[PDB]
C-alpha cells in the first residue's frame, strides 16, 4: 500500500 | 517517561519560480526528515508498525505545517522552507494561493511569534499531534491516548516551571491546535486539486501521502 | 469577570424519513435558540454587532454539533436533536452520511461520555469556541482573543476546584476542539452539497449561515 | 447582507 512509509519505518 | 528533553533532542536532530512547485518539492523533502523525527518521539517506535504508518499519514502536514511555520518566525511576512528558500506572501498570492497562505501567516506565525513559542513548545506540540488517539484504524487507540497524555503532562510542568508569570500559556499553546487542524486540511485540498489538475509536479512521497486511504 | 456561574446559566437558560431532512430541520431550529444563548455570555453582546455576526458565522456548526454531542451522552449508538428525536448510526448509514455520523460518536460523543464533561465545561468550550479571534474581519480581535483568554482562565479554575484528582482533565477538555474543527468543516461541506445537488429541504436560517462569505 | 441574524441580534 504505502511502500516508502513503510520502509522508511521498518528499522 | 515522556521528558521534554527528548523531545527537544528530537527537534534538534532534525533542524536544517512557482511558489506551490518549490513549497510542494520541500514537504516531500521534510517527508522524510519526519519519519527520523517521530522515530526519536518517546515510544512512537514501539508502537505496531501499522499504527506508526497511520499516524504519519493522518499528521503528515499538520507536523509538516507547524514546523515551518515555527521556522519562519523572524521572517516578516513569509515563510522560510526547509531549502532555506523564503517565500513571501506576495509570491503566494500572485500564484493564487494567497488565501491560506494568509491564513499560516495570522493565524500560525505571528502567534508563534507573538508568544515566542519556544523549541520545546513546538515539539511537544506535535508530539501531541503525532499521538492523535482519533486517528482512524489504530490497534490500540487507548494506548495512543495515554502517549498524548504524558505529553502535554509533561508540557504543562515545563510552562508552569519554565513561564510561571504566565499561568495561561499552556492553553495558549493547546489553543493553536484547532487553527493548526483547519489549515492542513486546507492544505490538502489544495493539494488534491493540484494533483488533478496537473498544474505542479508532485515527487514521490507527498503522491504517496495523496494515496488513498 | 467571566463568571462560569452565567456561562452554566447560559446553558440552562437554553435547554431544551430522512435523517439529513431531519438533522437539518432541528439546526435550523437551534439557530435561532443559538442566538439566545451567546447573548447570555458576559461580554458577548457589548461586542460591535457586526463582530456578533462576524462570530456566530463562523462559529454557528462547531457550537451546534457541540451541543447535541453532549446532549447525546447517554444515547447508545446515536445522537439526540432538540426536536426529541433520536437518530442511531444505522439510519445515519443508510443515508449515506455514516461515515461523519460515526466520528461524532467516536470523536465527540464517546469522549464526552468517557470523561463525565459537564454543564459548564461545555458551556466553556463553546464560550471558546463563540470567541475565536482567528475570525476574519474582526474589528478587534484582540479583545476577542482577551475574552477566550478569560474563558479559558475561569474553565481551568473550575476544573482545578471540581475536579482536584484530574489534574489533565483541563487539558483533555481543549484537546477536544480541533475534533470539533474538523467535524464542523466537514458537516459544512456535506451541507453545502446538499444544497447544490437538491437533495434536503434547507430552511431560512440555516440557509443564510450557508451564504457568501 | 445577513438580515436573520442582524435583526436577532439587534436588542
Ligand atoms: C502542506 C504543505 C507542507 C509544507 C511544508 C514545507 C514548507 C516543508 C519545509 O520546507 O519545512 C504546504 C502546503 C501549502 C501552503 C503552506 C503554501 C501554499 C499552498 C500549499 C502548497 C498548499
Ligand atoms: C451541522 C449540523 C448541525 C446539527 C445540529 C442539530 C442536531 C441541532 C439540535 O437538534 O441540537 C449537523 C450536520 C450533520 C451531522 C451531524 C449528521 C449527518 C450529516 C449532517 C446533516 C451534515
Amino acid at each position: 500500500k504505502h511502500k516508502i512509509l513503510h520502509r522508511l519505518l521498518q528499522d | 517517561d515522556m521528558p521534554v528533553e527528548r523531545i527537544l533532542e528530537a527537534e534538534l536532530a532534525v533542524e536544517p519560480n512557482d511558489p506551490v512547485t518549490n513549497i510542494c518539492q520541500a514537504a516531500d523533502k521534510q517527508l522524510f526528515t519526519l519519519v527520523e523525527w517521530a522515530k526519536r518521539i518517546p515510544h512512537f517506535s514501539e508502537l505496531p508498525l501499522d499504527d506508526q504508518v497511520i499516524l504519519l499519514r493522518a499528521g503528515w502536514n499538520e507536523l509538516l505545517i507547524a514546523s515551518f511555520s515555527h521556522r519562519s518566525i523572524a521572517v516578516k511576512d513569509g515563510i522560510l522552507l526547509a531549502t532555506g528558500l523564503h517565500v513571501h506572501r506576495n509570491s503566494a498570492h500572485s500564484a493564487g494561493v494567497g488565501a491560506i497562505f494568509d491564513r499560516v501567516l495570522t493565524e500560525l506565525v505571528s502567534k508563534m511569534r507573538d508568544m515566542q513559542m519556544d523549541k520545546t513548545e513546538l515539539g511537544c506540540l506535535r508530539a501531541i499531534v503525532l499521538f492523535n488517539p482519533d486517528s482512524k484504524g489504530l490497534s490500540n487507540p487507548a494506548e495512543v491516548e495515554a502517549l498524548r497524555e504524558k505529553v502535554y503532562a509533561s508540557l504543562e510542568a515545563y510552562c508552569k516551571h519554565k513561564y510561571p508569570e504566565q499561568p495561561g500559556r499552556f492553553a495558549k499553546l493547546l489553543l493553536r491546535l484547532p487553527a493548526l487542524r483547519s489549515i492542513g486540511l486546507k492544505c490538502l485540498e489544495h493539494l488534491f486539486f493540484f494533483k488533478l489538475i496537473g498544474d505542479t509536479p508532485i515527487d514521490t512521497f507527498l503522491m504517496e501521502m495523496l494515496e488513498a486511504p
